């Protein structure tokens, strides 16, 4: 991960800041408000890229595919907008606070790792049982990494962050636009593209005066 | 950045950050729980 | 009972104060129309008189030959919510304010130019030392017997 | 010596010597040695005393609910009938606590002063270490090592968190312990702290 001056920018002929240099997967130059000038910053916010892009990714799935099904018929799944008012085996309450344990005990040990690099590798119960990853972000092992495409050539590790950063932020604008596709229009996604698609030229924001 | 963080951590700018802080506890406070006057 | 004062729930000149507030309230409510919206905002200030009226009855509460509450503070077993609990909950959050404070003075008194973290407060270290307010009182008495509270000048 | 938040530096003065130390003084209680002298004993106590307590409330309610003994609740065996009342009791335990904590002091203040008793002068507690007096109160003769010591501290915080779940249990539902047990384990998803408020 050695700097790159030549890339391609986010704006064509212009100067790059000087602290986004090239040696970051998925940099094209795109910081206008000068957010990540301190170094310890742009740790911080890469790392909250990272996790924004995951959490998007699983999200755009969720929304996106079980409610093309239900369009085809294989399923019949809710409106995912609405979903989170239905009725469970048990009240919504509950569920948020068992959630809250576990999801805050896997976000301490990340917080544990953002703060102190090794810290955390090494199972509590099982000391046998250790985390191969080696930067910040990319835990590694056999339960982050089962298959062990994670670790590799310095050349492809680049390209293979890249596309996992790119596809998060093309999830991360698809989550926002399905969910106020929602708010202003009063039905799901793949409604509103089927709809734009009949009738590109009216059917749009526009299409609500 | 850095220099941005600092003035945010100037006496005034803290001040009006903690007390319009308090006020919205105080106030959503005697909202959910108005017109006490003894402590049950 | 206490200082000839009596209980609020017997007191009429409660009741009648309660029933003069809603009467007011009440003669407002016939200039709109009985759906609109100034016509529910009376209602709620309607239900919460009564609900006022009905805590300071259930509370315990005595009250003069005026209709109006008096508390009671010498000291009464049954008058405790009116000025001793919340007294103490005010020492105690006084108290953590206090601390907090003497605790941040104290951290950056051995610096090169400490007036300047005074103005422009360390954040960070002021997040270390919030917290050492809710055992506050145990810190206070401990500095006590050690003799770390006082300057002996 | 192991830590209660992986990744957080144990504080200067938790050394990893004393029994039970996992370098958890995140307000910095024991930053000075005279108060962590005093807090170590403070432990000791209020350790030994919670897991009586417990012990207490819960485990004769547990032989009521199988049948064995039928005794009252721990928070309705105050106002029993007993033969002394409960004001002669009160007075009995606050003569005998007096002497017997004052004597305890006194060796707090001095490792050595109080080991030999006014009574009967030919005894004397041997030389020991604050808080484990050992000798006529070890009467089994257990080698007090550090595993022992650790073990005791555990179960001891472990007991003073019981008591406070305890009290703040009776004081939300008006139950015992032990009911409330079961009343979660009957139906653990629909019987939780959630359900009461
Ligand atoms: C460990 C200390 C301790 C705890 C947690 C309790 C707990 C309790 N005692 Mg109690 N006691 C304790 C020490 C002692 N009690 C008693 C003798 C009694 C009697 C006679 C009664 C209680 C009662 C009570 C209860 C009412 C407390 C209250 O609301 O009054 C408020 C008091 C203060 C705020 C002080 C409560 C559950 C009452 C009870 O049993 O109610 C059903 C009751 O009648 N206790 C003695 C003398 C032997 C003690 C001395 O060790
Ligand atoms: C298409 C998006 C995408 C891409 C390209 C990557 C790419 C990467 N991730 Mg990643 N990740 C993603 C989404 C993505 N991730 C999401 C949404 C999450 C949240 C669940 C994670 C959570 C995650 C963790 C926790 C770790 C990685 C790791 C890695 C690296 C090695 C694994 C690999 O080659 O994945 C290749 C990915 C694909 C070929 C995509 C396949 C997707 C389909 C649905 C198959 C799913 C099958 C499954 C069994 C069901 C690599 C840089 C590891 C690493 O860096 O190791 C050191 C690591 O520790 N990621
Ligand atoms: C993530 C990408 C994405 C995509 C593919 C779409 C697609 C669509 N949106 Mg949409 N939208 C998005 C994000 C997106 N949106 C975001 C982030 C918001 C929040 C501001 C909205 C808010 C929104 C509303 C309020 C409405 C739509 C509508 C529509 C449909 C009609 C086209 C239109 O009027 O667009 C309008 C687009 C916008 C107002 C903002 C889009 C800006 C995004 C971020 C840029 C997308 C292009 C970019 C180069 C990436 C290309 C991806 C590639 C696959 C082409 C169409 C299916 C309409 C509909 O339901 O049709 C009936 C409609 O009423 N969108
Ligand atoms: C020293 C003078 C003084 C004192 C003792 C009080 C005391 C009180 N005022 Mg008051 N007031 C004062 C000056 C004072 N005020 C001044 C100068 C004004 C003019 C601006 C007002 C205007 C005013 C209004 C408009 C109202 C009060 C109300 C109240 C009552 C609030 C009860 C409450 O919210 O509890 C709940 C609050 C707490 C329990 C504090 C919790 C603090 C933290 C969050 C606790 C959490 C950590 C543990 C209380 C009796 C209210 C009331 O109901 O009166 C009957 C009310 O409506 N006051
Ligand atoms: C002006 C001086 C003064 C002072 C300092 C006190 C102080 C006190 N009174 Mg008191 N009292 C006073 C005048 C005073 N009183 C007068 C003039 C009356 C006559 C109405 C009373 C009637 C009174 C009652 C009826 C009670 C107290 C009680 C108390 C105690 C509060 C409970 C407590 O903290 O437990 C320690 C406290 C020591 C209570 C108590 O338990 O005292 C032991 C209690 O029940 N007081
Ligand atoms: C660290 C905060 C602090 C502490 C511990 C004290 C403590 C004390 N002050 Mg004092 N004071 C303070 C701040 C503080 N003051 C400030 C900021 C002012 C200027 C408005 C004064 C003005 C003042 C006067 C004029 C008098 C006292 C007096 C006293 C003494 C009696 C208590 C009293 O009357 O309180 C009353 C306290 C006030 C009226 C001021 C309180 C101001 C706020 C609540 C304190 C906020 C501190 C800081 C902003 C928070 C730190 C945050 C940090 C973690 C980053 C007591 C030793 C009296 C005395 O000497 O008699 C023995 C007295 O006559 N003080
Ligand atoms: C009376 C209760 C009490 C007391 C005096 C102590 C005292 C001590 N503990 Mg300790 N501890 C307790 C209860 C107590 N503990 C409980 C219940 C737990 C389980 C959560 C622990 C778990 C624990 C760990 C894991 C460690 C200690 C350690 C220590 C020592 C250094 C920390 C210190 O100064 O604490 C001072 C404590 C106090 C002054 C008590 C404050 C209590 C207030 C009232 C808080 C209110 C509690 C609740 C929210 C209401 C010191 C001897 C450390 C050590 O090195 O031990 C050898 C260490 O690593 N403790
Ligand atoms: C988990 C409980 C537990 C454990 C492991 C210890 C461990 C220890 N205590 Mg100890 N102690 C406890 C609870 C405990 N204590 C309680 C609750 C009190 C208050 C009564 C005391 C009062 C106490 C004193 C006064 C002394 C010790 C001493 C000792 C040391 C040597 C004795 C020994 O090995 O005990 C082994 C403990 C067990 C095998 C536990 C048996 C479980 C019993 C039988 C339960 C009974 C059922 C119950 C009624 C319900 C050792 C460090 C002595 C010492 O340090 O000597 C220098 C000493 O002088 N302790
Ligand atoms: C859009 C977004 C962030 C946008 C930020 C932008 C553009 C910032 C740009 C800048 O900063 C830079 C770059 C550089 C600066 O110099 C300039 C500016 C301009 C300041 C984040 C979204 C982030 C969005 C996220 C993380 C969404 C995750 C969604 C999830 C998990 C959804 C889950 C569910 O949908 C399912 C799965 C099923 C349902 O039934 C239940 C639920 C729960 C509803
Ligand atoms: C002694 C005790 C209880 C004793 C109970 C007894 C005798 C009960 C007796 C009875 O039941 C019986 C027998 C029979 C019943 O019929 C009668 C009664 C009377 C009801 C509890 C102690 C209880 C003590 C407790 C709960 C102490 C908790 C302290 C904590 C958690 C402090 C933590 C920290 O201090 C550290 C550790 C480090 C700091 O840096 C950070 C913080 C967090 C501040
Ligand atoms: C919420 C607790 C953490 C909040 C941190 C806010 C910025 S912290 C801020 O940092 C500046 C340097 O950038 C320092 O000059 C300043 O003293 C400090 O308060």
């Amino acid at each position: 991960f050695a700097p790159d001056p030549n890339r391609p920018l986010w704006f064509p002929g212009s100067t790059p800041p000087p602290w986004l240099d090239g040696s970051l997967p998925a940099d094209f130059g795109f910081d206008p408000l000068g957010l990540a000038s301190d170094p310890d910053s742009l740790k911080w916010n890469v790392q909250a890229e990272i996790v924004h892009c995951r959490w998007a990714m699983l999200g755009a799935a969720g929304i996106f595919i079980p409610e093309l099904l239900t369009k085809i018929g294989i399923l019949n799944t809710p409106s995912w907008y609405s979903a989170g008012e239905l009725q469970y085996f048990t009240d919504t309450t509950t569920l948020f606070i068992v959630e809250l344990f576990f999801i805050g005990w896997a976000e301490g040990r990340r917080w544990a790792d953002i703060l102190k690099p090794g810290c955390v590798n090494t199972d509590p119960i099982f000391p046998n049982n250790k985390l191969t990853g080696t930067d910040v972000g990319y835990p590694g092992g056999l339960w982050f990494d089962p298959l062990g495409w994670g670790t590799g050539s310095p050349e492809k590790l680049k390209e293979l962050r890249t596309k996992e950063i790119k596809n998060g932020r093309l999830a991360m604008l698809a989550v926002m636009g399905a969910w106020f596709q929602h708010v202003y229009t009063g039905t799901g996604p793949i409604d509103n593209l089927s709809a734009h698609l009949a009738d590109p030229g009216h059917a749009t924001v526009f299409a609500a005066f | 950045m850095r220099d941005l963080k600092t003035y945010l951590s100037v006496a005034p700018v803290l001040s009006t950050l903690w007390f319009g802080a308090l006020a919205g506890l105080l106030i959503e406070i005697n909202r959910f729980f108005p017109d006490a006057l003894t402590f049950p | 009972d206490i200082s000839g004062l009596t209980p609020c729930k017997d007191s009429k000149q409660f009741a009648k104060r309660e029933k003069q507030q809603i009467k007011k309230l009440e003669s407002s409510l016939k200039l709109y129309a009985p759906e609109s919206a100034p016509a529910l905002a009376l209602n709620a200030q309607i239900e919460k008189t009564k609900r006022r009226f009905d805590n300071y009855g259930k509370y315990g509460l005595l009250c003069g030959s005026d209709g109006l509450p008096h508390l009671i503070v010498n000291g009464d077993q049954r008058h405790w919510g009116e000025f001793i609990t919340p007294g103490i909950l005010f020492l105690y959050i006084a108290g953590w304010i206090g601390w907090v404070g003497r605790s941040y003075l104290i951290a950056i008194s051995g610096e090169k130019k400490p007036a300047m973290k005074e103005i422009i407060i360390d954040v960070p270290l002021a997040s270390r030392i919030i917290f050492r307010g809710f055992i506050w009182p145990v810190a206070a008495y401990r500095e006590f017997l050690n003799g770390d509270l006082i300057a002996k000048d | 010596k192991g830590e209660w938040l992986p990744g957080l530096p144990s504080p200067a003065y938790l050394d990893g010597s004393l029994p039970g130390d996992n370098g958890f003084d995140p307000l910095g209680l024991a930053e000075d040695p005279e108060n962590l002298k005093w807090y170590i004993q403070a432990e000791l106590v209020n350790s030994r005393w919670a897991m009586l307590g417990v012990a207490g409330m819960l485990l004769p309610e547990v032989f009521t609910y199988l049948g064995i003994i039928n005794v009252p609740k721990w928070y309705d065996a105050g106002k029993s009938e007993y033969f002394a009342s409960s004001s002669t009791l009160f007075v009995i335990e606050f003569i005998l606590f007096h002497y017997v904590e004052i004597r305890r002091w006194q060796d707090i203040k001095n490792p050595g002063c109080v080991n030999q008793d006014p009574i009967f002068k030919n005894y004397s507690l041997p030389p020991h270490e604050c808080g484990y007096p050992g000798s006529v109160f070890n009467p089994l003769n257990f080698e007090p090592t550090l595993e022992a010591k650790e073990k005791e501290l555990a179960n001891g915080r472990l007991a003073m968190l019981a008591f406070l779940g305890f009290i703040v249990q009776h004081n939300v539902t008006g139950k015992g312990p032990f009911d409330n047990l079961v009343q979660h384990v009957a139906d653990p998803w629909h019987n939780t702290i959630i359900n009461t408020i």
